[PDB]
């Protein structure tokens, strides 16, 4: 993808997560756990729906046309008939297959830039409290409880609480 | 002391494969099918008026095969002609078949007004065994064979004006004989003709005699030509022989009727669009069902498959 | 001590709503219009060459109509036919008549030069009272209707060559009468015939004797043909009655030319395309007004209305 | 859009901007103020007239072509002449709706791409004197009078400057 | 010092190539492909299709069978090239709706003809006219049967023909045209001929038109061409009084990949899917616009003559 | 580009990269390098053949179909004839355009991304130890020998190894 998250930067998916499309796993003096981002998850759904949306159930009436099966060879006119008909399949078979390649690599940019969004969003809300390691992972430097790890995963974190003991837990050895 | 957060994402053990601009398969976590390639075999009776030919054709019903006559008066938004259809009336042609069957097809109706067209110094109503209505012999319900009586058949001179806001459908034709006898003993002149005509355009058909291939008894044949007589214009039949006269008019309408070729069974449902394999569901933007289709239809596509993503690229553990 | 410095990006109270890949309406700052949907109602007459048919069907230029003489010889671009046109001359009927129109359309030129046919044993410049040039009877300027002289009507046997290097069109015709009185008494023989060949192709056409409805007096018809004969080859035309014989051929050009029925008054301005509800501007990419079109125009489509983004996304301050 | 700057992490744009399509807004020791910035505005707009420049005044000149009204029922030929126009206009139609579709999902990418390079622009300038608040606002951690923000405004900045003041500031207490 | 400093950055090329964009009229990328063909060897490659060489005849008179055109007997093709040199050299003839019965024949791709035994009772038969000399004789279309009378009787032939084979059948016949009446009589003794050719469902009735038309190979007369498919289990009646130009027998129908094209392009041994009438291109690339006429696996055609498809990425060199 | 690598905060190109399409240019004790960055420059061109895949060698096998040259004017079907096959044309034309526009605006992209995804990938490793200079480069702010300059560019770099030095350079 574009953004190198989904299939980049972060190495596999959660087979686990079974209710969002996006989240967080956590490590604490109280344990592990995990749960799922509904924002970002929706952001990702919504999109793919409206996308859905405009292609499917678009659906033009037509009555009386051209006849398209020949019991008989009659040269000229059959023959233009034919390929009027074939000419226009071919048409509606290349718009169709465009449609679908474009779609489908806008639909893995587009939830690679959400994967990627909630990442810089919660590096954002962190500040100088931790530092990335790489993987999708941060490593928070303080002691940050299971209402803590709650704080940053409702954008409610308040780093300042935090600067004095991440600071000084980073910045020595 | 610290703790850790992972940022991640879904995955799933059994994901779909996908084409993109760049990958001719690649999996992702799920996608829908864009391209409909299932019918349930059967045409839906609903929304559209479905009207099952049976054993007839079209031009069948138009012209009156006895076998076709339930068809008198009838209307349709789709005529559906199975292949076991027959004709059982006096063997015809119709130079331009195609056309005939098309402009009815498209005017959804039979809709038809008897006109009282006066010939004189003729007889009516002729009629023949390869055409049986009842026990005793018959003809096209909304066409009269005129012949000789006595023994003389007069230059015919009737003429029709359409004073009505619509335009009239005229269906008539002319008779071929098989041999010279048959053409003198019917209409008593060696050679006849018929001109149809209307203020702005014209036919004139000259019979031929001679044997054609042996159909229910005859070697003879019927022609069938047409007319459209516009409002304010009139119709002119003039004829010194083998006239197959027209009874009155047709009522022309304009809409959505059509005319398809199936041998789909008809059932109670309801589906907007048909095919000759059946109704299909119009959920999807393709179909690789029929090139043939009547109503709200999917586009007709060479693809049997296209899968639209419907979510990320399946990175699995 | 410290300092904010915040980034950001402009917004309009009065966005405009346009459609995405994932949205059906979503508010940007700006849009432009990509359907041309209005017309002035006005075919202006430039730059292409715009004849007004006025009374007169090209078909009736064509062959010379006593109240379309006024079109001889002319020239188009656009040849624009009006609803309010007739007919007045003898009734007739082209089969196929919209391909002798097509291509007379095409070519755009009713140039016509008259050529010395020598018909022997015949009366020549045949009229009718359906047909009125001044207050006595007439017939198409174009068109020669030969009858009897005296008791006799022969063979017609005349030959043209095109020694010219362009195509010759020639039009003409021939007479169905109302009764076999009326065939005796014009052609003498009961039974006439047109044969027109080239050296590669030939029509023969037997008349029809027959009433039709009366058109100005008249049971009577003419039905018209056309022939054309190539450079190297030659035009022969053979009869023994009805025939309507032409007086020369029309010359054939390729080009832009074409004709459009139209109501629209014709107007003084510029404009490369041109629609039967009159002149739109080419400067969009798609139009909605009329699928028939004439000149540099844009693609017709079924929308009305298809809206360009041309800014952000509108994202108002609140 | 793609790169969640544009209604993403910059909350709302600015009607009282007139004068630019992207800039900046302060608050210093001298007070507060607004100023456009030229070249990223001029960026999207090039952008987008280039794409407005390819979509119009492109178009193809026909002359004699087919009918397309008839006056009388014929069958065949007119089934076929009528059938081929609204085969013709339903592909344009597509074309067209496909057209707008790509194109207004791109430029609002596009617009979104260059709120993101500028602010990325603006980061690298200020390099370890400021931190980044998450709603497109750098506390700058040092002394800026008017001069000194309209250096990082005209890409002049010289972070080197203000460093020792800043990493104080930055990490203390 | 004591540090490092690593810079990350991309290639660049001093020769790029200008190509399009939705945002861009031209613009420089490090490499990009044609996507348009505009050139051919000028030759028709003979594989991997069967082309057959016309040579002096059209279609139509390698089916009748023009005598110069005797070679084309039974023949069959992928696809027939007509050349622009081709002549009749014949009766003088013309085939209504000619373009169909050349388009049918084309696409069923075989002259492979049957003789079948009519029998024409009360007529001459074999009539042939020094407009088409075979040898130093006079002769005729091969596939014909020139018909007249026989001792001053010309009789109402009414033959028939059933189609019993699991086939289609193409007959093609005909009628003549006398120049006068005198003519006509001293051929068919009527004044006036027809001739009626019909199957179970369908029928064509002509009749005959007397006058002169251009001289052609000494004659003003003519004959005009005419063809009816009979399909399994229907059956042929001719039926006429005078002026039929009768059929010998049937040409057999197929379906298939056959056509027929207008070149003058030299035919060479070598392979080529794609085959227009200004020689055989390479289908490597998805668009063309060597021709619009095509046969076999060909790009599509289009009226740009270049479209550049971008290969690498955008062009940044340093220099100067 | 979307991204603002190529064209962007990256000011040029490397003519004198002909091993590669990303790299690595340095300067440490040891002297000056350059090396190329095999798999971003693989992701590049992997990525460009599938599309070129897609688009080439993918042709429609026609053979009988209708006329398109006419030495006769014949009017009404010649007319529908050739404006059938000029419609089709136009239509082809312009699937052609559009088609080479979508696709050389999305490779650009594309390589724009790759470029930002494997500047990105170096910042990640290089944690505390090195500093953005706003160009493309890095300033670590440790001896960094060929090694480890080698080891950031085969993905192996230990940055707790060089953090303290690091540190203690940076702030100070
Ligand atoms: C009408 C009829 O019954 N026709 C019979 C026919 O009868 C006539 C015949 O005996 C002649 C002999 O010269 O005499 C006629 O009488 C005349 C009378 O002398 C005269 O004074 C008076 O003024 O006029 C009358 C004639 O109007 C007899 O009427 O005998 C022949 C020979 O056997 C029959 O031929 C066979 O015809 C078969 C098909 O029969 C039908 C049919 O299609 O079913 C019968 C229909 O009644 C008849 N319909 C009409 C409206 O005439 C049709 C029609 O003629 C044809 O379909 C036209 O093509 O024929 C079959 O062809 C078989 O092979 C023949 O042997 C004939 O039916
Ligand atoms: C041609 C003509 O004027 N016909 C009159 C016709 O008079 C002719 C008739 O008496 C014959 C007798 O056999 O003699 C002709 O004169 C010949 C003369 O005797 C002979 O010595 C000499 O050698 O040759 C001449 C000419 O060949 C007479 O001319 O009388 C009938 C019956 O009363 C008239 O019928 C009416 O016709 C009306 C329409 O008239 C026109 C018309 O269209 O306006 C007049 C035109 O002059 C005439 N044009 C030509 C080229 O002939 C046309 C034309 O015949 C028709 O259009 C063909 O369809 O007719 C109207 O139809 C009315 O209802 C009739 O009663 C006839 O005019
Ligand atoms: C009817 O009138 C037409 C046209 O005016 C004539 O075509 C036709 O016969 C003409 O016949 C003569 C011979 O009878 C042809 O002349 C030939 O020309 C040759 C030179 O190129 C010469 O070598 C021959 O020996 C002939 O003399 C003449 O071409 C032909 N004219 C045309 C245009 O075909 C007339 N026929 C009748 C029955 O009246
Ligand atoms: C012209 O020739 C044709 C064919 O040679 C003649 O047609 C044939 O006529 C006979 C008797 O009328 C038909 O025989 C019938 O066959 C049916 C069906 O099997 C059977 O039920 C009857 O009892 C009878 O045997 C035969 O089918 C028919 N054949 C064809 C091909 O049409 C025709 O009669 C001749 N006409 C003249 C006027 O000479
Ligand atoms: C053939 O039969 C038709 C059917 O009636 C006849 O058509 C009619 O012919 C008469 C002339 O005798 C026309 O009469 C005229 O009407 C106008 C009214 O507009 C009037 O002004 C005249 O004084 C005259 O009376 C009538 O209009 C006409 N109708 C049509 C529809 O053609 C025809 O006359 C018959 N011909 C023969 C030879 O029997
Ligand atoms: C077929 O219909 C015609 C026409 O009558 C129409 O009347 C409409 C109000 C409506 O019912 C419509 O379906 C119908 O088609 C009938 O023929 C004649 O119609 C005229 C004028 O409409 C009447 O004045 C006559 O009474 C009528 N003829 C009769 C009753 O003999 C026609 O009867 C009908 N045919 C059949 C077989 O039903
Ligand atoms: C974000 O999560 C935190 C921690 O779970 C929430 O704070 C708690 O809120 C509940 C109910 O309001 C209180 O009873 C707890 O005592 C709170 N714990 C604290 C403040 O440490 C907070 O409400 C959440 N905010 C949002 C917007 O979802
Ligand atoms: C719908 O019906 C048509 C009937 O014509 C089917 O098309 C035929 O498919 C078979 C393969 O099973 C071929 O042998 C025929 O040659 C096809 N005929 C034509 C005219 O295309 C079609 O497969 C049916 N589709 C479905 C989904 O039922
Ligand atoms: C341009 O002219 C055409 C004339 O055909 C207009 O189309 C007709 O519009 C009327 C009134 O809305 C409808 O009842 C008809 O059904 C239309 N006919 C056809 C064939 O489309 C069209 O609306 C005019 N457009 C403009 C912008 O003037
Ligand atoms: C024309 O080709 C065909 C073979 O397809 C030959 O026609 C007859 O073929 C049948 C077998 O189908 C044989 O019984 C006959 O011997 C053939 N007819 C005759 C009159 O001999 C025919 O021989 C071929 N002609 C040429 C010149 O090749
Ligand atoms: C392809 O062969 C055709 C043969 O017709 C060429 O088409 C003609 O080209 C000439 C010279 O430019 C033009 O004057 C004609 O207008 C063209 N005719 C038609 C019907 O389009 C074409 O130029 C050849 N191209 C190549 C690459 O060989
Ligand atoms: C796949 O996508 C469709 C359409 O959005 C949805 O209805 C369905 O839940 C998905 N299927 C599965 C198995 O998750
Ligand atoms: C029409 O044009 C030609 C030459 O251009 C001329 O000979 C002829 O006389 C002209 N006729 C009229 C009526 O102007
Ligand atoms: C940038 O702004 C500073 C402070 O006002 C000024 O001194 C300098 O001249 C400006 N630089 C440029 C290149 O405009
Ligand atoms: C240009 O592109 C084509 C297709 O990818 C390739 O074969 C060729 O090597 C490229 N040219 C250069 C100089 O790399
Ligand atoms: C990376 O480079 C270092 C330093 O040269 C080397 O020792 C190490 O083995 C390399 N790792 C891999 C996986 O190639």
């Amino acid at each position: 993808g574009l953004f190198g998250a989904i299939a980049g930067f972060i190495e596999n998916g959660w087979e686990g997560m079974i209710d969002g499309w996006y989240g967080f796993r956590h490590q604490n003096s109280e344990g592990t756990g995990q749960a799922a981002d509904l924002k970002s998850t929706q952001a990702a759904i919504d999109q793919i729906n409206g996308k859905l949306n405009r292609v499917i159930e678009k659906t033009n009436e037509k009555f009386h046309q051209i006849e398209k099966e020949f019991s008989e060879v009659e040269g000229r006119i059959q023959d233009l008939e034919k390929y009027v008909e074939d000419t226009k399949i071919d048409l509606w078979s290349y718009n169709a297959e465009l449609l679908v390649a474009l779609e489908n690599q806008h639909t893995i940019d587009l939830t690679d830039s959400e994967m990627n969004k909630l990442f810089e969003k919660t590096r954002r809300q962190l500040r100088e409290n931790a530092e990335e390691m790489g993987n999708g992972c941060f490593k928070i430097y303080h002691k940050c409880d299971n209402a803590c790890i709650e704080s940053i995963r409702n954008g409610t974190y308040d780093h300042d609480v935090y600067r004095d003991e991440a600071l000084n837990n980073r910045f020595q050895i | 002391s610290t703790a850790t957060l992972c940022l991640g994402h879904h995955a799933v053990p059994n994901g779909t494969l996908v084409k993109t601009i760049t990958d001719d398969q690649i999996e992702v976590t799920n996608a829908t099918e864009l391209v409909q390639s299932s019918s349930t075999g059967k045409i839906c009776n609903n929304p559209h008026r479905i009207l099952d030919g049976i054993d007839c054709t079209l031009i069948d019903a138009l012209l009156g095969d006895p076998h076709c006559d339930v068809f008198q008066n009838e209307t349709w938004d789709l005529f559906v002609e199975r292949s076991k259809a027959f004709s059982n009336c006096y063997p015809y042609d119709v130079p331009d078949y195609a056309s005939l069957r098309s402009l009815v097809a498209s005017s959804g109706t039979l809709e038809f007004i008897t006109e009282g067209f006066t010939w004189t110094g003729v007889t009516q109503n002729g009629g023949s065994n390869a055409c049986k209505r009842g026990p005793g012999s018959g003809f096209f319900s909304r066409l009269n064979w005129l012949t000789k009586s006595g023994s003389t058949y007069p230059v015919l001179n009737v003429t029709m004006p359409n004073n009505d806001n619509f335009d009239k459908l005229y269906i008539w034709g002319i008779h071929h004989p098989s041999t010279n006898q048959e053409q003198t003993s019917l209409y008593v002149q060696a050679s006849g003709r018929v001109t149809v005509s209307t203020r702005r355009s014209q036919q004139t058909i000259i019979p031929n005699i001679g044997s054609r291939p042996w159909v229910r008894g005859l070697s003879s044949r019927i022609s069938i030509y047409w007319t459209i007589v516009k409002p304010g214009d009139v119709l002119v039949i003039n004829s010194n022989g083998n006239l197959i006269a027209p009874r009155g008019y047709f009522k022309m309408r304009t809409g959505k009727s059509s005319i398809m070729r199936s041998d789909a069974p008809i059932d109670t449902c309801i589906s907007e669009c048909i095919t000759p394999n059946g109704s299909i569901p119009n959920d999807k933007p393709f179909q690789n069902v029929n090139k043939i289709t009547y109503g709200a239809c999917p586009k007709y596509v060479k693809q049997n498959t296209l899968k639209l993503a419907t979510g990320m690229r399946n990175v699995p553990e």
